[PDB]
DNA sequence: ATACAGGATGTATATATATCTGACACGTGCCTGGAGACTAGGGAGTAATCCCCTTGGCGGTTAAAACGCGGGGGACAGCGCGTACGTGCGTTTAAGCGGTGCTAGAGCTGTCTACGACCAATTGAGCGGCCTCGGCACCGGGATTCTCCAGTATGA
DNA sequence: TCATACTGGAGAATCCCGGTGCCGAGGCCGCTCAATTGGTCGTAGACAGCTCTAGCACCGCTTAAACGCACGTACGCGCTGTCCCCCGCGTTTTAACCGCCAAGGGGATTACTCCCTAGTCTCCAGGCACGTGTCAGATATATATACATCCTGTAT
C-alpha cells in the first residue's frame, strides 16, 4: 500500500509528459450543442471546431489551475479551496 | 526574381501582394518587403533551431508541437512574445512546487 | 475660639527638654495687606497709564499739553510637560525678566503650575488651562477634579465659573471653596468626645460640606504648638503643606468640632484654591439630618482615638 | 426633641424665638472693626490714604467680591454707596489716585474712571 | 448535460495542474467557470457565421473568437 | 478547387538549409504558418499605427523597423534588426 | 519630637494625552485619500527620477508639462490598482498587513515578468 | 543619479491609504519602487521609440496615450 | 492652426438630456477621447469582418456586427435598435 | 432638410465620420448606411454616459460635472464597468468600498 | 470580586457665509469641407448545379466511471509572545509659488524629384495529385530503480 | 532507561531492448497563373528657410510635509491539540469509441444582370478660433455636529 500523495505526483509527472485530451469528445460535443441552443436552434458543427474548443478550454482550464495552485502555495496552505480560484479570477481582471 | 537578389529563402512577391491586398495604407514602399522577409525568416530560423535543439535533446528526428511548445516555454524572449498564445498538443513544462515535495 | 472664613497667617524631664527646646496691596485677594499674604502729581500719574491722551489728562485733572512742552491641542501639550517634568508644596508666583518658563523657574522647581499671578508669558506651557467640560465636571475627566484644584472663574468659562455670584448654587460645583458655601451647622454635645458638630440638613455623597478654616503657622510652629496639644491629649493641627501647617484651636469654623471614626462619613480634600492651599470637607456618603461628621484623622498611632464602641 | 444653642451664646433656642440666623455669614463683624483699628496703624499712609482704603475695604467685604469682572460693578457700587461720604470727607482726589490704581491692577476699564468721577461730582 | 464533466475528468484536469488535494466544493465553481467561457466563445462564434450568412460553425470562427478574446490559438490553419 | 496559399515549400526550404536530416509533420507545419501570420500582422498594424500617427500615407522599411523594435525583446530585436539591414543592404546593391 | 498632626494628603495626578488606537487614523487616511482625487505623488521628485530613467536611452530630451502628468497620472493608477490587488491577496492570506510576496503573487498572476 | 529615492516613504504610505491598505510593513518600499521603474521603463522605451520614428527631439503626450494604449493601459482625458 | 473636435455634438446632446447642466474642459476632452477610442474600434472590427469574408465594401450590416459582438447583451440590442430606426429615417428621406 | 443628420434625426455629425472612415484607411470602399449606423450607437452610448452623469450629480447637489461624478457612474453601472475595463480617467478616484473584515466588532 | 453597559469628554469634522476670480458660456466673422448634380463600371445579389462534408443508426468491448471502506495526514480552533508597526512630537528639509531670461526646437511654407502606381507579355516558381517507405507506434519480455518496513546505534 | 535517527533490506510500478507493422511525408510529375521586365506619368515626401513659443536654468522666500526618535501594543508565527475527509484500493457497472453503412443539404463554384458609389465640378453655411462678459466655486473663518474613547454605576 502506498502513502497518499506518491500516486498524485506520480499522475503529475505522467500528464505533464503526455498532451492527449483529458475530456472525452461525446459529452463535451453535447454541453456545447446545449450551450448552442439557447442562442439560435437547429445548429450544425463541424467536428474540427469541437476539437479546437475543447482544446482551448483545457488550455485556459488548466492555466487556471496552475495560478490557484500558485495562490494556495503562496497562501501556505496545500490544499486548493474554490476562494483560491475566485482571488485568481479576480486579480486576472476576468471578474467585475 | 528578387529573393535571389538579397539571398533570402521568404518569397518577397507574396508578402507584396498581401500588403497590396491588406489595406493597411495606400502605397506600399519597395524596401518594405524584403525588411519583413528578412525579420520573418530570421525568427523562424531561430524557433527551428531552438526546435531541432529539443529534439536532438529528445532523440528524435520529427519535430513534434511538443518540442515547440517546450523551446517556446524554456526562452525567455519568446515567452514574452507568445504570451498569450496557446499551441494545440503543445502541454505544460514539467514544474513542480517545492512546498509539495516530501521531506 | 474666633470665627473665621478664610485662613489667617501668623508669624518632670517632659518640661526640662520644653524648656531645652527654648535654649503694599495684594492682587490675590484684592485688599491691602491681607492676613493671608506676607495737579502736578495728577498729570505725571495720569501720563503713566494714558501716554498723551490730552483730551482724557486734562479731563482728569492746550494747559497740559503746555506743561508738557514745559517738562520735556494646546492644552493637552502642557499635559505632556506636566508629564516630562507625596510632598506638596505652597505656591508662589514666579517672575522671569529675561526668559520664559524654563527648569530653572521656582514653579517647576517646587513641581506646581503657573497660575494668573505668575507673570510669565501667556502661553507659558506651565500655566494650567482650565476646564472645557459642559456641566458640574466633578467626574475624574475633568482636568480641574483630576487635578484637586477648583474650577478658576476666569478661565473654565464654560461650566459656569465665571458665571452670576449672587446666586452661590451655581452649575459648577467645583468652586464651592471660592464662594464658601457650606451648609448650616450645629454645636452639640457629642456622643462621641465631648463636644461635636451635627448637619442640620441632609446632604449627598460627594457634596461639598465645609471648609475648615484656621491660622497658618509655620513648620516649627506646628510641632511648637503640638507638644503641648499633645500633652493636653487634645490638638487640632493638621498639616497643610510642606511649607506651612493649620491650627484652628485660637481661630477657625464650626466645623473644627469634627470628630474621627475610622468607618467615618465625611472625608478631607488638600484643595489648592486660587493657589491657596486649604482643607475642605465632603460627604463621603449620604448625610441625613442631625447626623455628626466624622472623618479620618489618618493617625498611625491609637494614643488617644482607640475608645470606638459606636454602632 | 433635640435642643439646639446658639454658638456666641449658649441660652437655649426657643420654638417660637428661633428666628433662623446663620451668625457665620460672608463676613464677621469684628473684623470691620479689626479691619479699622490696622489701617489707622499705618505710619507713613497721609490722613487721606487711610480712610478711602477703610471704605473700600469695608464695601468689599460687605458685598463679597471674587471676581475680576466685578470690579467694574464694584466701583460703580461704591460710588452709588459710599459718595456721599466721600464727598463729605473732602476725598475725592484721593478716590481718584485709588481709581487709577485700581485701573492699573487691570480690574477696571478706563472709560470708569471718568464715568466715576463724573458721577461723584454730578451730585456735588 | 453540464453532468458530462464527471468528478474524474475535473480530477484529472486538477492533477495536470499541478493540485495535489482537492475538496468537494471546487467540481461546481470549475462547471459554471466553463459554462461561462463557453457560452462566450459560443456567442461570439455563432455572430460571426450569422454573419457569413451560413449555417455551419468552422474552425475560422472559433480561432477569430479566440483571438478577439485575447486567447490566441494555433495550430487550425488562423 | 481553391487556391489557397501557404508557407509550406520556404519553412520546408530553410529546415533544410538549417537541418539536412531533419524532418517535420503538417501540424507543425500549420503552427509554423499560423505563427507566421500573427507576426505578420502584428507588424503591419504597427506600421500603420505609425503611418496614421504621423500623418503619412507611406510605409517605407523605418516604419517596419520601429515597428519590430517595438514589438520584440531587446536582443531579437537587434538581430532582426541587423538581420533586416542586411537584407536592405544586399537589396539596394542589385535592383 | 514629632507632634500628633492629622493629614490626608492625596498625590492626585494628572490626566493622560489623548491618544488614538492603532487603526483609526488608518482607516481615516483610507476615507480621505478615497474622497479627494488629488495627486498622491508630488510633481519635483517625479519628473526627476522620469528624466533620469529617460536618460538612458537617449541624452539632451526635452519634455512637455502635460506628458509627465499624464505619466505621473498612469504610473499613480497603475500604483493603485496594483495595491489594491495586494490588499485583496493579503485578506485571504487571513492577514492584514501586506508583505512583498504578495506584490510578487499579484505581479505573478497578473502575467507580467 | 539618486532620483529613484524621490519617491518618499510617505508618497507610498499614500498611495496604499488610497488603495484600502491598513497595515504596511518596513519591506515594501523596495519592491514598489522596482515594480514602478519597470513600468517607467516599459512606457519610456515606447515613447523613445514613437518619438525617435517622428524623426523628432520632443516627447509630447500623443506619444505617451498610445505608449499606454499599446500595453493594454489606454488612459482618457489626453485627446486621441 | 485648425483642428476637430465634439464638442458641440456632447453640449447639444447634454442639453437635449439636462438643459440646466454643464459641464467642464477636461470631461469633454475625456468624452472627445472615448468617442475616437470606440470609433476606432468599430472601425477596426469592420476591417477585419470585411477581411474574413472576402469583401471591399463596408455597410450597415458590418457595422450592425460589430456593435453586436462589441458590446454587452442589453446595451448591443438597444444600440442595434437605435441603429436600425436611424437608417430607417435615413432611407425614409 | 440639408444635414443629414437632421434627415435622421441624430446629433452627431454624419460628414465628419464619412470623412473619417474615408481617410482612416479601414477598407477599399465605404458603404452609405455605415456612418449613420454608427453616430447613432455614438449618440446612444454618449448619452447613456451623460445620464448616469446627470443623475451622480444630482446625487451631489451640484449644477457642474466633474470628473468624479463620471467615474462614480462608469464604476457604478455594470456593463460600462465590463466595457471600459483597461480603461483608466485622470483625477477619477477610486470608489469608497471598505471590506467586512476590517469593521471591528 | 468580575464583566457589561452608560455617561461624558476631548478631537475630528459637514455646514453657514461673504468674497474674487478665472474658467465657462456666449457673440462674431469667415473658410473650406460638406452638399447638389450627373456619369462609368465594377463589386454584389441571385439563379442554378455539384458533391463532399456532415449527420444518423447499429454492434461490441473494454477502459473508464461509479460506489463503499478506512484511514492518516491535513484543516482548523486556541494560547504565548515579543517584535515590528502605529501614533505623536520636535526638527528641518526639501517642496512649492512668483516672477526672471532666452534660446533650441516645434511648426508652417515654397520648391523639386525620385520613388511608387498602371499596364502589356511572359514564363517559371509555386500548387494539385501519386507513391513508396522508414521513422515512429505498439507489444512482449527482462533488468532497473525506486519505495516502504524494521531494526540498531546514539542522545539525554 | 526511553525517544530518535540513520542504515539495511525485502519488495512492487516502471525503463529499455528487440521485433513487427503501418501510414504520413519527401520526392516526383503535370500543371498554370501571378511575379518579373521594360516603360511611362504622377505626386507624397525630403529639403531649406523662417517664425514663434514654451522648457529650462535661476533665484528668493514661505511653509507643510519628510525625517528621526519614544513609547506603546496586538497579531504572525509557532506550537499544541482535536476532529474529519479525500485518497488508495477493490468491486460492480457502463457507455465512448471504433468500424461500418446510408443519406441528404448546405457550402463551394459558375454565370447572369444591375445598381450604387467613387469620382468630378461647383457653391455655400457649420463649425473653427478669437474675443468678451459673468457667476460657481475655490478660499477662508467660524459653528454645529458625529464620534472614539475612558471612567463609573450596575447585575451576577
Ligand atoms: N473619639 C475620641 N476619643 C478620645 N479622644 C478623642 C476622640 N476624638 C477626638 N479626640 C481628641 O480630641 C482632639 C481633637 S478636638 C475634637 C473635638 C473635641 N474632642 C470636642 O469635644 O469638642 C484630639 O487631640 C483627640 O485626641
Ligand atoms: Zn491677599
Ligand atoms: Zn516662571
Ligand atoms: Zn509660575
Ligand atoms: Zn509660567
Ligand atoms: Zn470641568
Ligand atoms: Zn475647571
Ligand atoms: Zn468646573
Amino acid at each position: 500500500r502506498y502513502r497518499p500523495g506518491t500516486v498524485a505526483l506520480r499522475e503529475i509527472r505522467r500528464y505533464q509528459k503526455s498532451t492527449e485530451l483529458l475530456i472525452r469528445k461525446l459529452p463535451f460535443q453535447r454541453l456545447v450543442r446545449e450551450i448552442a441552443q439557447d442562442f439560435k436552434t437547429d445548429l450544425r458543427f463541424q467536428s474540427s471546431a469541437v476539437m479546437a474548443l475543447q482544446e482551448a478550454s483545457e488550455a485556459y482550464l488548466v492555466a487556471l489551475f496552475e495560478d490557484t495552485n500558485l495562490c494556495a502555495i503562496h497562501a501556505k496552505r496545500v490544499t486548493i479551496m474554490p476562494k483560491d480560484i475566485q482571488l485568481a479570477r479576480r486579480i486576472r481582471g476576468e471578474r467585475a | 526574381t528578387r529573393s535571389s537578389r538579397a539571398g533570402l529563402q521568404f518569397p518577397v512577391g507574396r508578402v507584396h501582394r498581401l500588403l497590396r491586398k491588406g489595406n493597411y495604407a495606400e502605397r506600399v514602399g519597395a524596401g518594405a518587403p524584403v525588411y519583413l522577409a528578412a525579420v520573418l525568416e530570421y525568427l523562424t530560423a531561430e524557433i527551428l533551431e531552438l526546435a531541432g535543439n529539443a529534439a536532438r535533446d529528445n532523440k528524435k528526428t520529427r519535430i513534434i508541437p511538443r518540442h515547440l511548445q517546450l523551446a517556446v516555454r524554456n526562452d525567455e524572449e519568446l515567452n514574452k512574445l507568445l504570451g498569450r498564445v496557446t499551441i494545440a498538443q503543445g502541454g505544460v513544462l514539467p514544474n513542480i512546487q517545492s512546498v509539495l515535495l516530501p521531506k | 475660639w474666633s470665627p473665621l472664613q478664610q485662613n489667617f497667617m501668623v508669624e518632670g524631664t517632659f518640661i526640662e527638654e520644653l524648656i531645652k527646646n527654648y535654649d503694599l496691596f495684594c492682587r490675590r485677594c484684592f485688599k491691602y495687606d491681607c492676613f493671608l499674604h506676607p495737579e502736578a502729581s495728577m498729570f505725571r500719574v495720569l501720563i503713566g497709564t494714558y501716554y498723551d491722551n490730552f483730551c482724557a489728562i486734562a479731563r482728569l485733572i492746550r494747559q497740559v499739553y503746555e506743561f508738557r512742552v514745559k517738562e520735556s491641542x494646546x492644552x493637552x501639550x502642557x499635559x505632556x510637560x506636566x508629564x516630562x517634568x507625596n510632598h506638596v508644596y505652597n505656591y508662589q508666583p514666579c517672575d522671569h525678566p529675561r526668559q520664559p518658563c524654563d527648569s530653572s523657574c521656582p514653579c517647576v522647581i517646587a513641581q506646581n503650575f503657573c497660575e494668573k499671578f505668575c507673570q510669565c508669558s501667556s502661553e507659558c506651557q506651565n500655566r494650567f488651562p482650565g476646564c472645557r467640560c459642559k456641566a458640574q465636571c466633578n467626574t475624574k475627566q475633568c482636568p480641574c477634579y483630576l487635578a484637586v484644584r477648583e474650577c478658576d472663574p476666569d478661565l473654565c468659562l464654560t461650566c459656569g465659573a465665571a458665571d452670576h455670584w449672587d446666586s452661590k448654587n451655581v452649575s459648577c460645583k467645583n468652586c464651592s471653596i471660592q464662594r464658601g458655601s457650606k451648609k448650616h451647622l450645629l454645636l452639640a454635645p457629642s456622643d462621641v468626645a465631648g463636644w461635636g458638630i451635627f448637619i442640620k440638613d441632609p446632604v449627598q455623597k460627594n457634596e461639598f460640606i465645609s471648609e475648615y478654616c484656621g491660622e497658618i503657622i509655620s513648620q516649627d510652629e506646628a510641632d511648637r504648638r503640638g507638644k503641648v496639644y499633645d500633652k493636653y491629649m487634645c490638638s487640632f493641627l493638621f498639616n497643610l503643606n510642606n511649607d506651612f501647617v493649620v491650627d484652628a484651636t485660637r481661630k477657625g469654623n464650626k466645623i473644627r468640632f469634627a470628630n474621627h471614626s475610622v468607618n467615618p462619613n465625611c472625608y478631607a480634600k488638600v484643595m489648592m484654591v486660587n493657589g491657596d492651599h486649604r482643607i475642605g470637607i465632603f460627604a463621603k456618603r449620604a448625610i441625613q439630618t442631625g447626623e455628626e461628621l466624622f472623618f479620618d484623622y489618618r493617625y498611625s498611632q491609637a494614643d488617644a482615638l482607640k475608645y470606638v464602641g459606636i454602632e | 426633641n433635640r435642643l439646639y444653642f446658639h454658638s456666641d451664646t449658649c441660652l437655649p433656642l426657643r420654638p417660637q424665638e428661633m428666628e433662623v440666623d446663620s451668625e457665620d455669614e460672608k463676613d464677621p463683624e469684628w473684623l470691620r472693626e479689626k479691619t479699622i483699628t490696622q489701617i489707622e496703624e499705618f505710619s507713613d499712609v497721609n490722613e487721606g490714604e487711610k480712610e478711602v482704603m477703610k471704605l473700600w475695604n469695608l464695601h468689599v467685604m460687605k458685598h463679597g467680591f471674587i471676581a475680576d469682572n466685578q470690579m467694574n460693578h464694584a466701583c460703580m457700587l461704591f460710588v452709588e454707596n459710599y459718595g456721599q461720604k466721600i464727598i463729605k470727607k473732602n476725598l475725592c482726589r484721593n478716590f481718584m489716585l485709588h481709581l487709577v490704581s485700581m485701573h492699573d491692577f487691570n480690574l477696571i476699564s478706563i472709560m470708569s474712571i471718568d464715568k466715576a468721577v463724573t458721577k461723584l461730582r454730578e451730585m456735588q | 448535460n453540464i453532468q458530462g464533466i464527471t468528478k474524474p475528468a475535473i480530477r484529472r484536469l486538477a492533477r495536470r495542474g499541478g493540485v495535489k488535494r482537492i475538496s468537494g466544493l471546487i467540481y461546481e465553481e470549475t462547471r459554471g467557470v466553463l459554462k461561462v467561457f463557453l457560452e462566450n466563445v459560443i456567442r461570439d462564434a455563432v455572430t460571426y457565421t450569422e454573419h457569413a450568412k451560413r449555417k455551419t460553425v468552422t474552425a475560422m470562427d472559433v480561432v477569430y473568437a479566440l483571438k478577439r478574446q485575447g486567447r490566441t490559438l494555433y495550430g487550425f490553419g488562423g | 478547387k481553391t487556391r489557397k496559399e501557404s508557407y509550406a515549400i520556404y519553412v520546408y526550404k530553410v529546415l533544410k538549409q538549417v537541418h539536412p536530416d531533419t524532418g517535420i509533420s503538417s501540424k507543425a507545419m500549420s503552427i509554423m504558418n499560423s505563427f507566421v501570420n500573427d507576426v505578420f500582422e502584428r507588424i503591419a498594424g504597427e506600421a500603420s499605427r505609425l503611418a496614421h500617427y504621423n500623418k503619412r500615407s507611406t510605409i517605407t522599411s523605418r516604419e517596419i523597423q520601429t515597428a519590430v523594435r517595438l514589438l520584440l525583446p531587446g536582443e531579437l530585436a537587434k538581430h532582426a534588426v541587423s538581420e533586416g539591414t542586411k537584407a536592405v543592404t544586399k537589396y539596394t546593391s542589385a535592383k
